[PDB]
């Protein structure tokens, strides 16, 4: 059980590490799609070679 | 800002994969916080045991 | 216990519930801003009623 | 949709209000959905209990 203890906190590590990774990216892609969707989603006629 | 340089002539791929990625946005989040406090009350009963 | 899960069981249909209604309502939110999105960046100013 | 006339004439400003409004989706959506979540676990161990 102690084994199982030790493994049990090297599972938390990797959860803890893709936790804090997975969720920052995601805030990043937020506010990227943000840029996008708002100020871009159509503007592209006007760019399209007008 | 994000990437390098995409064509202006197609927004909607860069629209799909924000939409595929923020979908994920949810689960994943769901995925880890579930997954390691189950796996802690785990610990808990094996700390009991 | 039994009474426990009953109670939880509460708690929980009160969370499915809150969420249930707060998805519409920022889902809708987020639709009015595509809305938004769709209209304003230029062709407000080219419907600009004239 | 929103309002009836709701000042479409000009909307400008309230786009970006709209995009803060919509801001609170994350919590509003995400805070339960783990709550729910946890106490599921909870559930699922008084069940084994």
């Amino acid at each position: 059980l102690r084994q199982r203890h030790t493994e049990l906190e090297r599972e938390v590590s990797r959860f803890e590490d893709q936790t804090q990774q997975q969720r920052q990216q995601y805030a990043q892609a937020k506010e990227s799609l943000t840029t996008l969707n708002r100020l871009i989603p159509q503007v592209t006629l006007l760019l399209d070679e007008t | 800002r994000q990437g390098r340089q995409y064509q202006a002539e197609d927004l909607e791929a860069l629209q799909n994969e924000l939409e595929a990625r923020q979908e994920a946005l949810s689960l994943s989040v769901n995925e880890g916080g579930e997954r390691r406090m189950e796996m802690r009350q785990e610990l808990e009963q094996l700390k009991q045991k």
